[PDB]
């Protein structure tokens, strides 16, 4: 749901 | 201390880029990246200060901390006594437009077709038709829906870059950036007025700028709006005079990012650059038109008439809104 994709 | 280190989308951009670098007197300078998310990551690193990105751009860029700055905003109609920089934004048209002639193609007839797409996790050329796609197929094989595509930013051996032709050499096939001839809004409209697909996911302004000699590039320069319809949800097609009544969403305008302790000088600057470069620019046409480029939409919209400012200090998450939001976050869901 969240969360930086790097 | 506020010069700002722009970055640049593949080497087209980076040549634009270096042209504005050299004409503000090195106040912005230049990073190039061969992806929108690799020039995120230069920024995250504060490698880079800024880019302006379209909205499924905003969400990624936002999930890792980078907040918007100035919006696009383009030419308007209500709110005209107000100055461009001060006038809140509008969003623009995702559509689905095809070929007049190709007779009973409708929304509801698209599987199998062949689709062209601006990138993967843009907002009208991705997110928005493949979110309705996956919620009303009741699936999140997105990559089956179309017999093949060109979507750059996809697995170049994919059915989902099939279609995609890469550059001038053939090199660099469905690579996110203008180097992939039918990348973006224009590459993407391009690809249906070649008729290598059935169906782009463009904007509206799209295929007015690429029609009835709005542009002279030789692809489009023979090209006419009545030769091509739009495809609304309801099954029916309409004229592309009719996109108010016949769009797939209204998109959030493409806005600068940068990160939180870069925005208040990314802002300022911008806001100066264009005083001299931007659409009655001191030096545009003169010298330098940052919102130019002969209809490739290098760094800005070509149909930017200025950066404006946001109205509330919105997070990404306010920028783009919260249906939006859950849209992106519903169809990440599939991958
Ligand atoms: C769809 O896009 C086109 C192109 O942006 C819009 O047409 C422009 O509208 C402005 C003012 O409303 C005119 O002054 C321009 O001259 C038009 N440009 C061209 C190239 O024709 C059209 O209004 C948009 N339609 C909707 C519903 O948004
Ligand atoms: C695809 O379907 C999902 C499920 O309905 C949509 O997400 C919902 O959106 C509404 C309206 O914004 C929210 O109130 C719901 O809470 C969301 N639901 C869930 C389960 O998250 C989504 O908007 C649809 N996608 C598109 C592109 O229309
Ligand atoms: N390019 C755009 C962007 C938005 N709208 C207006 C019409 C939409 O229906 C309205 C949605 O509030 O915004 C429009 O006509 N053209
Ligand atoms: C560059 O920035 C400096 C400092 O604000 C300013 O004095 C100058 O006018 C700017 N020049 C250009 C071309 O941006
Ligand atoms: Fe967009
Ligand atoms: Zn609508
Ligand atoms: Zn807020």
């Amino acid at each position: 749901l969240e969360a930086c994709a790097f | 201390y506020t010069r700002v280190v722009w970055c640049a989308v593949g080497p087209e951009e980076q040549k634009k880029c270096q042209q504005w670098s050299q004409q503000s007197g090195q106040n912005v300078t230049c990073a190039t990246a061969s992806t929108t998310d690799d020039c995120i990551v230069l920024v995250l690193k504060g490698e880079a200060d800024a880019l302006n990105l379209d909205g499924g751009y905003i969400y990624t860029a936002g999930k890792c901390g980078l907040v918007p700055v100035l919006a696009e905003n383009r030419k308007s109609s209500k709110h005209s006594s107000l100055d461009c920089v001060l006038r809140p934004t509008e969003g623009y048209l995702a559509v689905a437009v095809v070929k007049k002639a190709n007779e009973g193609l409708t929304w509801n007839s698209l599987k199998d077709k062949k689709s062209c797409h601006t990138a993967v996790d843009r907002t009208a050329g991705w997110n928005i038709p493949m979110g309705l796609i996956v919620n009303q197929t009741g699936s999140c094989a997105f990559d089956e829906f179309f017999s093949q595509s060109c979507a750059p930013g996809a697995d170049p051996k994919s059915r989902l870059c099939a279609l995609c032709a890469g550059d001038d050499q053939g090199l660099d096939k469905c690579v996110p950036n203008s180097k992939e001839k039918y990348y973006g809004y224009t590459g993407a409209f391009r690809c249906l007025a070649e008729d290598v697909g059935d169906v782009a996911f463009v904007k509206n302004d799209t295929v007015w700028e690429n029609t009835n000699g709005e542009s002279t590039a030789d692809w489009a320069k023979n090209l006419k709006r009545e030769d091509f319809r739009l495809l609304c949800l309801d099954g029916t097609r309409k004229p592309v005079t009719e996109a108010q009544s016949c769009h797939l969403a209204v998109a959030p305008n493409h806005a600068v990012v940068s990160r939180s302790d870069r925005a208040a000088h990314v802002e300022q600057v911008l806001l100066h650059q264009q005083a001299l470069f931007g659409k009655n620019g001191k030096n545009c046409p003169d010298k330098f038109c940052l919102f130019k480029s002969e209809t490739k939409n290098l760094l800005f919209n070509d149909n930017t008439e200025c950066l404006a400012k946001l109205g509330g200090r919105p997070t990404y998450e306010e920028y783009l809104g919260t249906e939006y939001v859950t849209a992106i976050a519903n169809l990440k869901k599939c991958s």
